[PDB]
């Protein structure tokens, strides 16, 4: 991190807030994780 | 792009994506390529397109 490079995967959730904010060290939870219920990873090829 | 069609990007779900998104992804390029002399150009190289 002070060589500007961030490790772990990127969540791009929709959070409209007004409170405070830190993507860098969130403190409250994951919105999912990678193989959780009822989430889906998108192919090979990304097709719609 | 026309001689791997394995490599083509696929956005939308084409007649043609639908049978190029079952291509396996080993079977493209060089496979096991022979040269002898180390520096020198190869003898032959086998590959798949």
């Amino acid at each position: 991190n002070l060589f500007n490079v961030a490790r772990g995967n990127l969540y791009l959730v929709q959070t409209a807030t007004n409170g405070n904010w830190s993507p860098m060290a969130p403190v409250a939870a994951p919105p999912f994780v990678r193989g959780g219920p009822n989430v889906r990873v998108v192919g090979r090829f990304g097709t719609i | 792009a026309l001689a791997y069609p394995g490599r083509a990007v696929l956005p939308t779900q084409t007649k043609n994506a639908q049978f190029l998104s079952t291509a396996i992804a080993d079977r493209i390029g060089r496979l096991d390529r022979a040269n002898l002399i180390g520096g020198e150009v190869s003898a032959m190289v086998e590959c798949m397109e």
